[PDB]
């Protein structure tokens, strides 16, 4: 019940996540997470309904769906919680979260298919079905397609934005959402999407197991950021079209609004979380 | 107001894009491409990575698939 930094993993915690990951993947589970980002993330538009992402319910609906898989994950193995990567601070290929013991290593040159690790396409246990198109092999290319993941002091500068979002809540927003999420600023977010590449360029993107790691990174931002700004909440608070309102509820699941998933410690902790 | 139609040849693969509210296709298979407010553009195949017209996303898609058909 607590998230740790993937760099602070035992090799047993290492190998009880990872069969795990696999276990949902052999069930069929692991695919249909990857199916419903994709459905989101194809319809979450600037200009009308807007959910999971590009909005302020980005962070919550992440919340929401990391938490549906922890929750998968536990009941293969109570045991496991999902760790976090800090890409501020583990920011090479050289980086053990890459190593074969993990989630191994960048693609080769030739067709970006990763060649070690557990969800290499060799090891027969990681066929990406749930796709955009005929290459079923997880791919990557760390740093190809732009040269540096955000640092420190940059992710500093976004968690002194104390306003948690603004109209027109959109991709084009000033505020801390959309500068965590990325399409305004120095672009956290969604630039360690593109530095991945491979599927987690993709609108498929939870293919890679790392999904969910960065992910955990970025839930882990917004509890910081909250800690900076007491004084600042979820917005917007009742009545605006095609935005998830503070109190609204959230599609896929319909019974939980942003409001039920501000507190994360009704969760889960973080091995470590400065005080305000 | 629409961006132009467009019909190429980008790395031996043909492109073409046209006002439907845009629609671009990659040797005849629809590719999903979904414009910001500011104007850029991505496709499924690049949907954190924004570019400047809907033919600069079919042209990374080309780059992102090498060679691969897509899928609809
Ligand atoms: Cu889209
Ligand atoms: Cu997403
Ligand atoms: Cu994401
Ligand atoms: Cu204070």
């Amino acid at each position: 019940t607590v998230r740790k930094n993937q760099a602070t993993l035992t090799a047993d915690e290492k190998r009880r996540f990872v069969a795990a990951v696999l276990e949902l993947k052999r069930s069929g589970r692991y695919d249909e997470f990857v199916r419903t980002h994709n459905e989101f993330i194809m319809s979450d538009t600037d200009s009308g309904e807007r959910t999971g992402h590009r909005s302020p319910s980005f962070l919550p609906w992440h919340r929401r769906f990391l938490l549906d898989f922890e929750q998968a994950l536990q009941s293969v193995d109570s045991s496991v919680t999902l760790p976090y990567w800090d890409w501020s601070a583990d920011r090479t290929v050289r980086a053990s979260l890459w190593a074969p013991d993990f989630l191994g290593g960048t693609g080769r040159s030739t067709d970006g298919r990763v060649m070690d690790g557990p969800f290499a396409a060799s090891t027969g246990n990681w066929p990406i079905n749930v796709r955009v198109d005929s290459r079923t092999y997880l791919r990557r290319s760390l740093g190809g397609s732009v040269a540096e993941l955000p640092t420190r002091a940059e992710v500093e500068s976004v968690l002194a934005i104390s306003a948690y979002d603004l109209p027109p809540y959109n991709s084009a927003s000033e505020g801390f959402r959309n500068h965590l999420e990325g399409w305004r600023g120095v672009n956290l977010h969604n630039r360690v999407h593109v530095w991945v590449g491979g599927q987690m360029a993709t609108g498929v993107s939870p293919n890679d197991p790392v999904f969910w790691l960065h992910h955990a990174y970025v839930d882990k931002l917004w509890a910081e950021w909250q800690r900076r700004h007491p004084d600042s909440a979820y917005v917007p608070t009742g009545g605006t079209p095609d935005v998830v309102d503070l109190n609204e509820t959230m599609k896929p699941w319909n019974t939980v609004r942003p409001a039920d998933l501000l507190d994360h410690t009704a969760y889960y902790t973080f091995d470590a979380l400065e005080h305000h | 107001a629409a961006p132009e139609s467009f019909d190429e040849v980008y790395k031996g693969r043909r492109i073409q894009g046209r006002p439907a509210g845009y629609e671009v296709f990659v040797d005849g298979v629809q590719l999903h491409v979904m414009r910001n407010a500011d104007g850029s553009w991505i496709s499924v195949v690049s949907h954190y990575d924004p570019v400047p017209t809907p033919r600069a996303a079919a042209r990374a898609a080309v780059d992102e698939l090498q060679g691969a058909p897509l899928l609809p």
